[PDB]
RNA sequence: GUUGGGUUUUAAAAUCGUUGUAAAGCAGAUUUGUUUAUAUAUUUAAUUUUUGUAUAUAGUUAAAAAUUAAUAUUAGUACGCAAGGAUUCAUU
RNA sequence: AAAUUAUAAC
């Protein structure tokens, strides 16, 4: 967590003399350099130069803008300050996707160009759709998005349920889990959602209910040789002398004795994406998940990792709304060994050998 | 480096990189659990406020001198180098990132006063190049006929940036005589006020460029008139600095040197020539002094 | 308690095993491996366990000081097929060292070939007594 | 109840009723203002705008870049993408994977 | 007060992983980390040209494998030849550059291999050979410039 | 080609009793070991950063060079592997004819006549062996 | 043992604890002099 | 990560899901056949009913099944019926087989060796043309 | 952990040197001790007098 | 940097030093600034 | 002055009070505010600028030695499989 | 080469 802090700086240091830019105070009608002149007179205080005209201020603002208009590539990098970037159009340190519904549907292994070995999990993702959108009293960033999956006839869910498929319109989906999305990354509902969505190397999270263990002791659930302590503020006896303390009385809150072991809600949170097959709508991770077959899995990105986002300058870019496709673009003229978008090599080395 | 090539990276260069994915290292990532609601990609904007995202709907905070609900409060330099609308939170819940809903409103750039439109201006290409203390380094980078002085013949805009060097020594950088007048009568009236004239003299006599220092003069009035000093330019004007009480040589040559620089670079205005000081017998005998 | 550890919200206790059939899974690993034998890195085979077992194998295996080149009799074919699973359990009998050891049958850099003529069933008996008393004959009692 | 837990089962409900009369508070006071003088001071841009903030590249006291991340959000446009169709994926976006290793400053 | 531990040093110099249905060693022949890294005495082979017994040399240290990384181990290994000629000691502490175990160890690119017995070379304090000459195939994992640039890469690898 | 450009490079040096082994497809991983008698432990070090540097512009690959501890030095080209030896600690080890007396690691070796004749190994020593059988 | 230096609670967030074990006449009945959080 | 998240030792739960792996320590004896005897909860297996050992839950599941060949009805109990309509059905997939090996399958298992003519002589010409599921298993309205 | 909680060997607030003597709270939860003046087991640890600084010689 | 700065208000080159002490009612006026004196 | 070696605390526990651990069997939906057994930051090997500095050689960074986790809004006394892993593979 | 281990592993 040391290395994960952003360049500190306070706010009783963002002042006048600290703006990279001419500092811009102001004036309701428009900006401006100097500071607002209060009106009644009478206000103001003693030593408090109400400036009219300052050159320097001035000056120095005039020479920054006419060097700018009239070299643009070389104050390239000050084009936002008076041209700030609109909404939408995916800015990438602000935008949040959606993610889609994937099913575990098997696994088997795959081998890079290197020698290495994965063993792949095959996520099948039927027919997501986003079924409805969602705002907690339209408040900000408090957006969501709820994406189905795997139309299912009416007779199979619960009324109760079903009735709310047959409100928003969408085809009474088999499930839908919902994820927060900034407002710029929101879609129609019913949007088709494709696999293609995932682009075949971004880190991509996961969540499951993994394989149910049912009622396990303390050597299966936390198996261990030796421990218990978390000792902590309670007193103790080092260096004799004034010595009376404190032991336990009570089995402190999070002990570990035996459990359930394992209905939970797991979460990979950095696999990264290895084979897009968007004929059969299917994608492979190069890890083995803990869960039974025919689970569902809300798939989501990483947003950032070891400190740069994910979706940055360098690296791709996603399609930001969602994945739309072509009008000809029908996936049923060609065979599954065509709509295949593999993976550039996860490691570096073969890694039987090591680092050449 | 290289062509960018990441294949051609590895293969020929041998870069290595860092992992990225499938590394067995800790994979920086804070926020997995700390972190409760909508996440953006921007990297660790909530790693000051100890990894959380929780409050924050509050408008007031603990502020120190300039931070958030000081902005009714006076004082003098954040009453001048910050905007009033412009106070954040306090001093370590820094905005990083701040999302806000409603159109946006940009009220445009202001515009420049004093300049007549339709005046073309000629304009000086500065340059790390140039000794970063020479008389051009001063001069406003964009010169308007609107600004410059001609009741005295000037071609270009004065400067508007004087040098913040303390100045210590004195010279003829375009002056043109230094006297002074005292008193010997004088004996109790402004004891200090004449033991600053005459020490202003014996600082004086010291000045720092190859002249003889006998620009400088020293008169004996018997006037009975509190020392006085006249200082007269090159090109004809005088400077009398004024001699309050309780002021000492140290501040006088900080006087004159600086409506020195203000002369000179008037004359410099004026088409006059230009000594420039540069290394001779003073920055030497006076780097022994080390 | 303070913890909650299983979870029943409907969305994680549901099970998609009922729609599986919609979606051609063993279609699909043909259509995966035969991309493999496509690729360089496999050749399809159709083996029936009595007809690999004890055929001889040159294996390669690339590696970087040098490729390996090794002889070794099949003596497992795990897969019975051209499916990804592969495997074989050579026993490749090197030099005064042993070695067994498995093949994933996918792999680029572990390549390798069988040959059937030499490898009669009544070969590979014997060479499984050979590995058992290298085998048990090395245990350093 | 912990303290800062009944805390919040009594000003939840309350801060909810008082930001919402706020945001109403201000449709009274954008309407009087457009009833009001339109080109004027007004408390800031009184059409439901937010002022954008012009001032947030610093260099701090550390002498080193710190930039101010402000986005704001039209109720416009984030209500057109809720009905209209995004635009067709480039194909040269999908087909190019998303590469591991992002690379340095090389 | 608070017996916080005993010897407490063994769990500085050895590789211990709770069993806990995650965490957990496995026979090998699974993946990568394939388990049980060979901790106490257990009478390695020797094969190099030595009158190291090459049947019987007792072990020093608690931990050997590569999935526990035999390319840094410092792996200390004690001499106890039953019979060596009726030119080393029966006495002594030499390193070690392990070759090969019995133990089915499972490798990066799932080549699952076990050798007849599990051997190993004795070398020196500048990790330089003892012998002249090596009587057995080595591992891969003998390929590091730590037991690379003294060591003759005997020769036909696996 | 490289092999024989190491040779015109060494022999400038003052490296004596050079000698070359094509060991490729013999038992050995590398293809063509070569060796080399210098004299001081500076002389190997030389010989040692020699070669390095005809492995930086010609074949580029040259990532590693380590510090110290030069008694035997070795250099490897990759597959080309040069030993740099003392005068002595070679009438000690092979300097061939472990190499030179290597048969070409060919198929059909299934326990010859027995393998015990290892005239580059009774040429070092005895080395008791025991053929197995399943018996 | 020798029960020495009562400490009476007044009630909490109010008393500040050093002020518990003041009302005995000693060197505290002053403020302490370096505080732990 | 390239070992499966779970070891080989480990026991999931009775209704869990199939949760495929690769691993190799399995298949006792020659599986799915006519009689496997597996016993255990997970789904491809038969319900281990409750009996006082694994022989003597043979000996009971022989003897339910040459009393379903006299009288082509039966009444058991608990976890016994589903244990037993899956094994009438393994005979009679094994009655249509008619092998000489066949009847002495079925000649280890039944503690008859006149059930077994009885269970080829009707069942060819009976069960012909049905494909599988051979026996009914009707929960009675009643308890012991 | 923002909120805190790290709390010391036992110490909570302590007075002024006052010489060798410095005195001490000693929050924890009792005491026990002894006492060069006086030698008499003194639960009291809301106040220890430590002597120079060694924690072995107390009020 | 060394501590929490303060920049004392500055002025043009030549309106630095020796301002004119020219008033308006109780208001010190100059072409650049005003302030109450 | 006679004089001093000892330092430490138990052997069948239906838990039977609190305790914590898990749980009340399908919720379309983690997470405005509670509460954090959550736990390490480094002993190694091999490189990349053995170059800075000194007569010998740093100092940074990366690759390798192992498993990731989210609480409470819906009708109930069979097997949560009609079981031999297919939500009836053909009818009886 | 033996009947044993420990095994608190299916």
């Amino acid at each position: 967590w040391y290395r994960c802090y952003p360049s500190l700086m306070e706010e009783k240091d963002r002042d006048m003399y600290h703006c990279y830019y001419p500092y811009l105070f102001d004036h309701g009608d428009k900006m401006s350099l100097y500071p607002k002149i209060p009106d009644n007179p009478r206000e103001w205080q003693v030593e408090q130069l109400q400036t009219t005209y300052d050159a320097i201020r001035e000056d120095k603002y005039d020479a920054f803008v006419r060097l700018r208009a009239k070299f643009p590539e070389l104050y390239q990098d000050t084009y936002a300050w008076d041209n700030p970037p609109p909404f939408g159009e995916f800015n990438m340190f602000y935008s949040v996707r959606f993610g889609m519904i994937g099913v575990k549907a098997f696994t088997c292994k795959d081998y890079d160009d290197l020698g290495n070995q994965f063993d792949c999990t095959a996520f099948w993702f039927p027919d997501n759709q986003i079924v409805k959108h969602s705002t907690r009293n339209g408040d900000v960033g408090t957006d969501k998005v709820y994406v189905g999956a795997m139309n299912v006839p009416v007779e199979f869910h619960k009324p109760h349920v079903a009735a709310f498929y047959k409100a928003a319109g969408v085809p009474v989906k088999h499930v839908s889990a919902g994820f927060p999305v900034t407002p710029d990354a929101y879609a129609p509902v019913g949007t088709k959602l494709d696999v293609r969505h995932f682009k075949p190397g971004q880190e991509v999270t996961i969540t499951f209910q993994n394989t149910d263990y049912g009622y396990q002791g303390v050597m299966f659930r936390h198996g261990f040789d030796g421990g218990y302590v978390w000792l902590g503020d309670s007193k103790w006896q080092r260096r004799p002398g004034c010595m009376g303390a404190e032991g336990q009385k009570r089995i402190y809150p999070g002990h570990r004795m035996a459990g359930q072991t394992g209905a939970s809600a797991e979460t990979y949170d950095g696999v990264p994406v290895w084979r897009i097959d968007y004929k059969n709508s299917l994608i492979y991770l190069p890890t083995l998940i803990d869960a039974d077959v025919g689970t569902y899995v809300k798939f989501r990105d990483t947003i950032n990792t070891k400190g740069y986002t994910l979706w940055n300058e360098h690296r791709g870019t996603p399609p930001f709304p969602t994945f739309i496709p072509s009008e000809e673009e029908d996936l049923s003229k060609l065979a599954t060994d065509e709509g295949q978008l593999t993976s550039p090599p996860l490691y570096m080395y073969f890694r039987d050998e090591f680092a050449a | 480096p290289a062509s960018h090539y990441t294949f051609a990276n590895l293969k020929k260069l041998g870069l290595c990189a860092p992992q990225v994915a499938l590394s067995r290292q800790p994979r920086l990532r804070p926020h997995v659990g700390h972190l409760n609601g909508l996440v953006y990609p921007l990297p660790y904007y909530a790693m000051w406020r100890g990894n959380h995202d929780k409050y924050t709907y509050n408008q007031a905070t603990p502020a120190r001198w300039g931070e958030g609900n000081t902005n009714t409060m006076y004082h003098q330099h954040y009453a001048h180098a910050k905007c009033p609308t412009d106070y954040g939170r306090g001093g370590r819940e820094f905005q990083f990132l701040s999302v806000k809903r409603g159109k946006l409103k940009r009220k445009p750039l202001p515009t420049v006063q004093y300049v007549d439109p339709n005046s073309k201006p000629q304009w000086v290409f500065k340059s790390w190049h140039n000794p970063l203390s020479a008389p051009s380094m001063w001069e406003r980078e964009v010169q308007y006929p609107e600004h410059t002085p001609a009741h005295t013949g000037a071609k270009r805009p004065l400067a508007v940036v004087a040098p913040k060097t303390s100045h210590k020594h004195l010279f003829l950088m375009h002056m043109e005589k230094v006297t002074v007048t005292v008193s010997p009568l004088l004996f109790g009236y402004g004891h200090t006020l004449q033991k600053a004239a005459l020490d202003f003299y014996r600082r004086g006599l010291s000045a720092r460029s190859p002249f003889p220092s006998d620009k400088m003069f020293l008169y004996y009035s018997i006037d009975h008139i509190t020392p006085k000093i006249e200082v007269t330019w090159l090109d004809g004007s005088v400077y009398v600095p004024p001699l309050i009480e309780g002021v000492k040589a140290q501040d006088l040559i900080q006087m004159v040197m600086e409506q020195a620089w203000l002369a000179a670079d008037r004359m410099s205005a004026e088409g006059r020539v230009l000594n420039p000081i540069a290394i001779d017998d003073y920055k030497w005998e006076q780097l022994i002094a080390f | 308690g303070y913890t909650r550890e299983r979870t029943n919200r409907h969305f994680f206790v549901s099970r998609a095993n009922a729609f599986f059939s919609r979606l051609p899974i063993s279609r699909i690993q043909r259509a995966l491996a035969m991309e493999a034998i496509k690729k360089g890195s496999m050749k399809p085979w159709k083996h029936t366990k009595e007809q690999i077992i004890g055929s001889p194998i040159t294996c390669n295996f690339e590696y970087n000081p040098r490729p390996v080149r090794l002889i070794g009799t099949v003596m497992d074919a795990h897969t019975e097929e051209t499916s990804i699973k592969g495997g074989l359990k050579v026993y490749a009998r090197s030099e005064e060292a042993n070695m067994m050891l498995w093949i994933p049958a996918g792999n680029p850099k572990l390549k390798y070939e069988v040959t059937a003529a030499k490898g009669s069933f009544e070969h590979y008996l014997d060479e499984r007594s050979k590995w058992d008393e290298a085998w048990l004959t090395g245990r350093a009692r | 109840d912990s303290f800062k837990e009944h805390y919040h089962r009594v000003h939840l409900p309350r801060r909810l009723a008082l930001q919402r009369y706020i945001k109403r508070e201000e449709a009274r006071l954008s309407r009087h203002k457009g009833k009001a003088v339109a080109a004027a001071a007004a408390a800031g841009v009184q059409p439901g705008e937010v002022a954008y903030k012009y001032n947030r590249w610093w260099v701090s006291n550390d002498h080193e870049f710190v930039h101010q991340f402000a986005f704001v959000e039209d109720p416009d446009v984030t209500r057109e993408k809720r009905n209209t169709l995004p635009l067709v994926t480039k194909e040269n976006i999908w087909k190019e994977p998303q590469q591991t290793f992002f690379l340095p400053f090389a | 007060g608070n017996p916080v531990n005993k010897t407490w040093f063994r769990h500085n110099l050895i590789i211990r992983r709770k069993g806990s249905y995650r965490s957990r060693w496995g026979n090998g022949t699974e993946g990568y980390g394939a388990g049980v890294p060979l901790s106490d005495q257990v009478k390695l082979h020797c094969v190099d040209n030595t009158n190291c017994k090459h049947v019987r040399l007792i072990a020093k240290a608690t931990a050997e494998r590569f999935a526990h990384c035999r390319v840094f181990p410092a792996v200390a290994h004690r001499v106890s030849v039953q019979r060596f000629k009726g030119r080393v000691k029966p006495g002594n502490i030499y390193w070690v550059c392990l070759f090969t175990r019995r133990q089915t160890n499972t490798r990066m690119s799932g080549l699952q291999t076990n050798f007849d017995r599990n051997t190993c070379i004795i070398m020196n304090d500048q990790r330089v050979p003892l012998g002249t000459r090596v009587m057995y195939c080595a591992g891969r994992h003998v390929n590091h410039k730590y037991h690379l640039k003294a060591v003759v890469l005997a020769n036909f690898f696996v | 080609e490289d092999v024989k450009e190491i040779a015109n490079i060494l022999s400038s040096l003052k490296v004596r009793d050079l000698c070359c082994v094509d060991v490729s497809e013999k038992t050995s991983n590398f293809d063509y070991m070569m060796f080399g008698t210098c004299e001081g432990a500076r002389h190997i070090h030389l010989a040692a950063w020699a070669v390095q540097d005809a492995d930086k512009v010609h074949r580029i690959s040259k990532i590693k060079r380590q510090q110290t501890d030069e008694l035997w030095e070795v250099v490897p080209v990759g597959r080309i592997v040069v030993n740099l030896m003392v005068e002595s600690f070679r009438e000690e080890m092979t300097l061939e004819r472990k190499w030179a007396v290597t048969r070409s690691m060919d198929p059909l070796a299934a326990a010859n006549a027995p393998i015990s004749e290892g005239r580059q190994v009774k040429a070092h020593g005895l080395w008791t062996l025991t053929l197995n059988l399943q018996d | 043992a020798a029960a020495a230096a009562a400490a009476a609670a007044a009630a909490a967030a109010a008393a500040a604890a050093a002020a518990a074990a003041a009302a005995a006449a000693a060197a505290a009945a002053a403020a302490a002099a370096a505080a732990a959080a | 990560g390239r070992p499966p998240p779970v070891m080989g030792h480990a026991k999931r739960m009775r209704f869990a899901g199939v949760d495929d792996n690769p691993s190799v320590t399995h298949k006792p004896w020659d599986t799915s056949e006519p009689l496997m005897a597996d016993y255990g909860w997970e789904r491809g297996k038969l319900p281990k009913f409750r009996a006082r050992s694994p022989f003597h839950r043979q000996q009971i599941a022989r003897r339910m099944v040459t009393e379903l060949i006299r009288k082509d009805y039966v009444i058991v109990g608990g976890a016994r019926a589903p244990a037993l309509r899956i094994l009438a059905d393994h005979v009679v997939e094994l009655a249509k087989a008619g092998d000489t090996d066949s009847r002495q399958q079925l000649a280890y298992f039944l503690h008859d060796p006149l059930m077994v003519d009885k269970a080829f002589d009707e069942y060819p010409r009976r069960f012909r043309d049905m494909n599988a599921k051979y026996a009914m298993m009707t929960r009675l309205k009643g308890r012991r | 952990a923002a909120a805190a909680a790290a709390a010391a060997a036992a110490a909570a607030a302590a007075a002024a040197a006052a010489a060798a003597a410095a005195a001490a709270a000693a929050a924890a939860a009792a005491a026990a001790a002894a006492a060069a003046a006086a030698a008499a087991a003194a639960a009291a640890a809301a106040a220890a007098a430590a002597a120079a600084a060694a924690a072995a010689a107390a009020a | 940097f060394q501590s929490e700065p303060y920049f004392e208000e500055e002025i043009e080159a030549y309106r630095a030093h020796h301002r004119p002490d020219v008033y308006v009612y109780k208001y010190n006026v100059s072409p650049t600034h005003l302030s109450l004196r």
